């Protein structure tokens, strides 16, 4: 089974280094040419460098010229891109792909993909403030300044799923912030306790907010 | 024995043309084609007579789509480019 | 340069797709179109401006001449609802178009929720407006706020959507100080989809 396998990626400093590993296997990856495609968050696809199938040739996109380095071991069936002077526009999903002849340019099979965040951010947890409106209530929660993502928001510790949106992540300068809403039947609150629960991994924290009418 | 040669006849044979760097684009060698190389139909073989040689009566001009491949550029870049091939029809021993 | 797409195209179920991509001497080169779906990595759909890949729909096709290739997708269905790209190896620095979100009908506005600031963050003098964009389709939306009726700038940050089965959800946040929440009558959250605005406002005097 023909199978793409990128590996290394990670949160770096500006400036910092990363080296990303792809892992080729079910093929003879001696006789592909290979390329690396990366694409930022929410963003397309942007062709980064290309390899011949013995290493001769290598290309670079000008955004990466000087900086990235591409190279393969054919005994080892790996493909690499070593990052050096990273910046915080190098943040993406790289992949790593084939192109099935020499003369061609499209891209046969490609691998998951490995994820490289450049940021200068510090470890930060949220600072979570409850959210009150102004025959069903919803109410909400708002996840402040946190680095790096992910967090997780549950509701009643998982008791309330149905009705449950986290919505989609804002970097507000450095740091993250997000909102999360519960749709409540209007008997179930302020009547019932309705309490949202934030956990940062990342810094390994906890918080728990009472949505209390104010 | 040895058996007897026989003359190769002044006639149309499947040959095969190199697409070469130079004739279609003289900018540089520095470029690959696919494919290398097809297959034509040429003039080829003996004349009986001495003064006489094996030339084509008629041609045919035969366009075809192969790609220039850049190799010498910041990143490759596969061109569609179409080349004429001469294909001989005829055959005949001709006086020179 | 660029390899240009439209951001987004909206077919109804059965109807033919049509995708485009634009390029200086385009019809030159070989066009190659990729198909990505959120959370999976693109796959090759037309390869050399009509050729299909083993295992490839016979409903994608594809032409490219002149300036410009298009990708068509006869008898649209839900599962070709994905983001698509166009790639060649031109003259130009891009080798991806800026990919095309394809959409299948019906369409559907957005619903707004709008939250004003905590006691909680307002006893620490800032003031955070959250505005909850969701049940939109296609995912194309514009955000504005306004303090009272005056266009508001400065303290907006807006979400990328994100797919949330067959619609779209995106978030939209207004960083204020207490005493700016405070000093203004009303507070808008403009939400433009497909021609058409969604307002919800806040009003500090309760």
């Amino acid at each position: 089974e023909v199978q793409l396998v990128e590996s290394g990626g990670g949160l770096v400093q500006p400036g910092g280094s990363l080296r990303l590993s792809c892992a080729a296997s079910g093929f003879t990856f001696s006789s592909y040419a290979m390329s690396w495609v990366r694409q930022a968050p929410g963003k397309g696809l942007e062709w980064v460098s290309y390899i011949s199938d013995d290493g001769s040739l290598k290309y670079y996109a000008d955004s990466v010229k000087g900086r990235f380095t591409i190279s393969r071991d054919n005994s080892k069936n790996t493909l690499y891109l070593q990052m050096n002077s990273l910046r915080a526009e190098d943040t993406a999903v790289y992949y790593c792909a084939r192109h099935p002849y020499w003369y061609g340019g499209q891209l046969d099979l490609w691998g998951q993909g490995t994820l490289v965040t450049v940021s200068s951010a510090k470890t930060t947890p949220p600072s979570v403030y409850p959210l009150a409106p102004g025959s069903m209530v919803t109410l909400g929660c708002l996840v402040k300044g946190y680095f790096p993502e992910p967090v997780t928001v549950t509701w009643n510790s998982g008791s309330l799923s149905s009705g449950v949106h986290t919505f989609p992540a804002v970097l507000q300068s450095d740091l993250y912030t997000l909102s999360s809403s519960v749709t409540v039947p209007s008997s179930t609150w302020p009547s019932e306790t309705v309490t949202c629960n934030v956990a940062h991994p990342a810094s390994s924290t906890k918080v728990d907010k009472k949505i209390v009418p104010r | 024995i040895a058996e007897p040669a026989m003359i190769a006849e002044c006639k149309t044979r499947t040959e095969v043309f190199e697409i070469s760097r130079r004739l279609i684009d003289r900018t540089n060698a520095n470029f690959l084609v696919w494919p290398p190389c097809v297959e034509v139909q040429r003039c080829s073989g003996c004349c009986n007579n001495r003064n006489v040689q094996c030339r084509p009566t008629q041609v045919q001009l035969r366009p075809v789509q192969v790609r220039k491949i850049e190799i010498v550029r910041k990143k490759p870049i596969f061109k569609k480019a179409t080349v004429t091939l001469e294909d001989h029809l005829a055959c005949k021993c001709e006086t020179v | 340069y660029e390899l240009t797409q439209p951001p987004s195209v909206s077919v109804a179920p059965g109807q033919t797709a049509r995708i485009s991509c634009s390029g200086d001497s385009l019809g030159s080169y070989f066009v190659h179109w990729y198909q990505q779906k959120p959370g999976q990595a693109p796959v090759l759909v037309i390869y050399d401006d009509s050729n299909r890949p083993s295992g490839i729909p016979e409903r994608f096709s594809g032409s490219n001449s002149g300036n410009t290739a298009t990708l068509t997708i006869s008898g649209t269905q839900a599962e070709d609802e994905a983001d698509y790209y166009c790639s060649a190896f031109t003259h130009n620095s891009d080798v991806f178009g800026g990919g095309t979100k394809l959409t299948v009908l019906p369409k559907s506005t957005p619903t707004l929720t709008v939250f004003p600031p905590s006691s909680e963050e307002l006893k620490e003098n800032k003031a955070t407006l959250v505005c909850l964009i969701s049940n939109f389709s296609p995912s194309g939306v514009t955000v504005a706020w306004k303090a009272n009726g005056t266009p508001i700038t400065q303290g907006v940050d807006t979400s990328n959507p994100t797919k949330e089965g067959n619609k779209f959800m995106a978030s939209s946040f207004l960083h204020l100080t207490s005493d700016q929440w405070r000093s203004h009558n009303s507070f808008t959250c403009q939400v433009t989809h497909e021609g058409d605005t969604v307002e919800k406002s806040l009003s500090p005097a309760e």
